[PDB]
RNA sequence: AAAGGUUUGGUCCUGGCCUUAUAAUUAAUUAGAGGUAAAAUUACACAUGCAAACCUCCAUAGACCGGUGUAAAAUCCCUUAAACAUU
């Protein structure tokens, strides 16, 4: 579901613009589904530790 | 703040870190909270992300913004 | 304007010193070098954090 | 007494009168006239009253005029685009050759408003902060809020010196 | 100043005087200090309740939408706000800090009805 | 240590309609006679503070100071109208009227109240309606269809709610972090426990 | 079914503004504010009778109607009732949406309460912070203390009805309770002590007649409207009586005789008229006064 | 500036100085408490303490915040282009 204010803001539009339903506005998550924290990063654009000694 | 050029305190060089105890309910509870709501926010992040794109292009090429060119023109 | 001058010792220092990095650049076997007594990098003091001890 | 002949010119109501504003097309108006004859009197009023309010609604024209050069006063617009529109001026008053240009190359009243709007969609009135941004630069301005420390003293137990003094009495 | 690095984030700038906070809703690269140069006030933040007992919060959802939608970054009391009014998902430690306070009140009770029944005791005792 | 005290305290009002006071000031306001002492031709910007001080009165009491049974009441209408410009209906600064800064913040709030309360006129501008429409239709202003949780009576978000963790997770977190751990929790309070009291 | 008129049918503006009237002094009376030094200029009697009629014009937009509209109904819809927060607060948080382009009863002001219901801001609480972030010029965040029953019997003793009225139109919405409480509390109190030329030639007049139409009390209009010799109005109220009240047995009666002018008056006084004794004493006192002199 | 004082034996003109208003710093004399704001001789020399960490190792950060007004007519506004140690 959409959160409470914004799906109150979407459906409220909807009836504004003559669109008549009862649909319940849904997110997507498909799209944007994140890797689990310790995944493997990527090594190429890694910086490295300089050469002055402390 | 110091700069890394700074020397650091005499005070703190017997420093260790002490990491949190962990509760193993809470932990994992918190940690699902975590990702769920993370995925939610990106969702959102992205419908936003469409709107501002669908704006600019309505304004730079819409109907209103052809009609208005060529409506000078002549 | 035209009163800004070059700056010829800024010049000569950063390349200078962009050329001894390449030179003098350290290698895996001292960047990650270890003491297993403190667990401490030599190379930089660094000390491990405790959950990797 | 202001110096020169109508000083009234002189003043930033005239100049703000000026209602030709030209499209962003206009880059150049060249005028040419003549200082001495009978048909190009409405050119020279044109040039005396005139150019001067075209000029402050157009800072970025480049008005370049030209004196007894030939037999007649015109106008020539250069475009951006490379077109030259040539107006003749003779026999015209310095009111018709003001409206003339305001047709061909001015900007309509509808255009001019909406870039007004937009200019100013950055105010909000509900935004605090300094005068010459905002209305109100806090919110204790506002009536139901809580005032201003400084001009009304707040309850002892909103304040943070008393606080502390409980949580050591603790 | 010139900065070099950073991204814009939605954040509270606090103004107002001593003991009276009081926040503005801003966009502000996130290198810049607190109460200074931003991009766009997104609306404000009054936490002191005011004489109906309303804690007072303004937001310019259109522009919020706009800035989200370019990278914005958001801090963590300004996720808590979001989440409070509805636009966002409660936070996730908003929602465990509330059971600790659960957790908390609940000990609290039990130790007073302990005491009671203590006292209680005493009561028998006389 | 005795400052006058005047009879009309209790009606402010009734003084101004006095035989004592059309003697003393005729018809013109309690003002007209009065003239501040000071070096230059230029006055200063503010009058002085105060006129009376722990019972004691300055050398040149104001206006509203040197008669002690004129009161500054928002119910004294009389004497409020005297210190407000009829044709614009602006209060006037202090130094117009030789006021001691005490009696004209005085005399600002009686003016201000008296206004407020309908007792003294002012002009009233004529303003349009806030909004050009007045319907009451939209979601914001009307009724929003419930969601289906919220018939249900469940969370917004399933994860809003305590969740137990499978006994296999438990364990795995009990071996990661072995020896730093805390007493595992079960499920939190159904409502929020009665504060104690 | 025939439709019931409204307050802005072109039909009733037009009857109502008539029973108005105009008066180019009276609405253009001097206002008591900052100065500036008059202007002058030499006119013809056709340039001075130009420079009236665009007087007549700007006293015709002054005097536009405010809206008559119907209380508006509370607000009562909870959007979410998140129970984890219970306990977690102690004073509500109100939000409200300030994107400058959307229409005043088109934004989302919403409300957590401390026990975690998401509920949409009353009409009173919209009406609140809607002045704290888009402050009208006329209107204050916290309601005037001048609208007092007290406060406002001084207003009324001091005839200043008109402002009563120019007041809680800069305050209040026309759709709400205190708007429609201090309107029909002046108009009757107009009534009562027959202060009717109090609002001529204002845009407070159409209200008051609509007022008194649809609570079926225009006896004291009428009579009054009769002995200032305004009879073409007082016909005119009655026609706006029969148009809001068709079924009523004056309008019935007017359409068996086919009355006109004063006969409509005579018709009212004999059918519905609270008071048409009086009516029909100031209308013949009216004709004998403009017989016997004319 | 709504002005004023001051050249002469006297009048007029010209013309400068000064007075009256407002504010900051320092000093003399004097002074209860409370709320708020501000804090400032000096780019001269500095005892001492503190001001940058974090973290399952790699990295990231310490390039910020904070300070001063050093240098320089140094700038403002505007155009084009390309990037970022970024998101
Ligand atoms: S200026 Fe707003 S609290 Fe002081
Ligand atoms: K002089
Ligand atoms: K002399
Ligand atoms: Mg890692
Ligand atoms: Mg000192
Ligand atoms: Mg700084
Ligand atoms: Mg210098
Ligand atoms: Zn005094």
């Amino acid at each position: 579901p959409y959160p409470p204010l914004l799906r109150a803001m979407i459906l409220a539009e909807r009836q504004k613009n003559g669109d008549t339903s009862v649909q319940e506005p849904l997110l997507n998550l498909e799209r944007t589904r994140m890797r689990p924290w310790d995944y493997p990063a990527k090594q190429e654009t890694k910086g490295r530790a300089k050469g002055t000694p402390v | 703040r110091k700069t890394r050029h700074d020397p650091p305190a005499k005070s703190k060089v017997g420093r260790v870190q002490t990491p949190p105890a962990v509760d193993p309910a809470e932990f994992f509870v918190l940690t699902e909270r975590y990702r769920q709501y993370r995925e939610t926010v990106r969702a959102l992040r992205l419908e936003f992300t469409l709107e501002v794109r669908r704006k600019l292009h309505e304004a730079r090429a819409g109907v209103l913004a052809e009609r208005k060119a060529q409506q000078a023109i002549t | 304007r035209k009163k800004v001058r070059p700056r010829l010792i800024a010049e000569l220092a950063r390349r200078v010193r962009a050329l001894r990095e390449q030179r003098n650049q350290p290698r895996d076997s001292q960047l990650y070098a270890l003491d297993y007594e403190t667990l401490t990098r030599p190379h930089s003091g660094r000390r491990l954090p405790v959950r990797a001890w | 007494p202001m110096k020169g002949r109508f000083p009234i010119r002189r003043t930033l109501q005239y100049l703000g009168r000026g209602d030709v504003v030209f499209k962003e097309s206009v880059k150049i108006m060249t005028v040419n006239y003549n200082t001495y004859g009978e048909l190009g009197e409405g050119a020279r009023k044109f040039v005396f009253f005139n150019i001067p309010q075209i000029q402050y609604k157009n800072p970025w024209v480049q008005i370049m005029m030209f004196k007894n050069m030939t037999p007649s006063p015109f106008l020539r617009f250069y475009l951006d685009s490379g077109e030259q529109v040539l107006v003749d001026v003779e026999t015209k008053s310095n009111k018709e050759i003001m409206e003339h240009i305001k047709k061909i190359l001015g900007k309509k009243e509808e255009t001019l408003r909406e870039e007004e709007l937009e200019k100013q969609q950055r105010f909000h009135p509900g935004n605090f902060g300094p005068r010459k941004y905002c209305l109100r630069e806090c919110m204790c301005e506002v009536e139901g809020q809580v005032p201003c420390p400084g001009l009304v003293p707040l309850p002892k137990e909103m304040t943070g010196k008393y606080k502390a003094a409980l949580k050591a009495s603790t | 100043k010139a900065y070099h690095g950073g991204h814009l984030t939605i954040r509270l700038a606090l103004g107002g005087c001593t003991n009276r906070p009081f926040y503005r809703i801003v966009a502000a690269h996130n290198k810049c200090p607190r109460d200074g140069r931003f991009v766009e006030q997104l609306g404000s933040y009054d936490p002191l309740p005011n004489s109906h007992g309303e804690k007072l919060v303004a937001l310019n959802l259109d522009r919020i939408r706009h800035w989200i939608g370019c990278g914005a970054h958001l801090s963590k009391p300004m996720e808590k706000l979001l989440g409070l009014s509805g636009f966002f998902p409660l936070h996730p430690m908003m929602i465990t800090n509330a059971e600790r306070l659960r957790r908390r009140r609940a000990r609290e009770v039990l130790l007073a009805s302990q005491k009671a029944e203590s006292e209680a005791k005493e009561t028998e005792a006389s | 240590s005795s400052l006058p005290v005047s009879p009309y305290e209790s009606e402010p009002w009734k003084y101004l309609d006095s035989e004592e006071y059309h003697n003393r000031y005729g018809s013109r306001p309690v003002w007209a006679d009065y003239r501040r002492n000071h070096k230059g031709g230029v006055p200063p910007q503010r009058t002085r503070k105060t006129c009376i001080r722990n019972n004691k009165v300055a050398g040149n009491p104001c206006p509203i100071c040197r008669d002690h049974k004129l009161h500054v009441d928002f119910r004294n209408v009389k004497l409020l109208e005297q210190f407000v410009c009829a044709h614009t209906g602006i209060i006037f600064h202090a130094p117009y009227t030789g006021v001691c800064m005490k009696q004209h913040k005085k005399l600002t709030q009686a003016i201000q109240k008296a206004r407020e309360c309908g007792l003294l006129s002012y002009y009233v501008p004529q303003v349009e309606p806030r909004d050009a429409d007045f319907g009451t239709v939209h979601g914001a202003v009307s009724v929003t269809p419930p969601a289906p949780t919220l018939l249900s009576g469940e969370p917004w978000y399933p994860w809003y709610s305590w969740q137990q963790p499978p006994e296999r997770e438990l364990s795995r977190l009990r071996r990661l972090y072995q020896g730093n751990l805390l007493e595992e929790s079960g499920p939190p309070p159904e409502s929020m426990p009665e504060m104690p009291t | 079914e025939v439709k019931k008129p409204a307050f802005m049918d072109e039909e009733v503006q037009r009857i109502l503004t008539k029973i108005t009237g105009l008066d180019l002094q009276k609405t253009f009376r001097p206002a008591i504010q900052p100065l500036k030094p008059p202007t002058y200029k030499l006119m013809t009697q056709a340039q001075l009778e130009e420079a009236t009629r665009l007087a007549v014009e700007a006293a015709k937009v002054r005097l536009k109607m405010p809206p008559v509209l119907e209380e508006r109904k509370p607000i009562n819809d909870v959007l979410a009732e998140d129970k984890i927060l219970e306990g977690t607060e102690t004073n509500k948080y109100v939000f409200t949406d300030i994107s400058y382009n959307i229409p005043h009863r088109e934004r989302f002001i919403v409300v957590r309460e401390p026990s975690g219901t998401l509920r949409k801001a009353s009409w009173e609480e919209r009406d609140r912070v809607i002045q704290i972030y888009f402050p009208k010029e006329g209107r204050r965040v916290l309601p005037p203390v001048i609208f007092k029953d007290e406060n406002l019997k001084t207003m009324y003793s001091q005839d200043r009805h008109a402002d009563v009225l120019n007041l809680c139109v800069a305050q209040f919405e026309p759709d709400s309770a205190e708007y429609i409480k201090v309107h029909h509390q002046t108009y009757e109190d107009i009534d009562r002590h027959g202060k009717y030329e109090l609002l001529r030639s204002t845009r407070h007049f159409g209200g008051m007649a609509w007022y008194f139409v649809n609570k079926k009390k225009i006896d004291g209009l009428l009579i009054d409207q009769i002995q200032r010799d305004l009879v073409d109005d007082a016909t005119s109220l009655v026609q706006l009586y029969h148009m809001l009240h068709p079924d009523g047995q004056s309008a019935q009666e007017a359409k068996e005789q086919a009355a006109e002018g004063v006969d409509l008056i005579k018709v009212f006084a004999k059918t519905e008229a609270q008071r048409g004794a009086y009516i029909e004493l100031a209308l013949q006192t009216y004709q004998e006064i403009v017989t016997s002199h004319s």
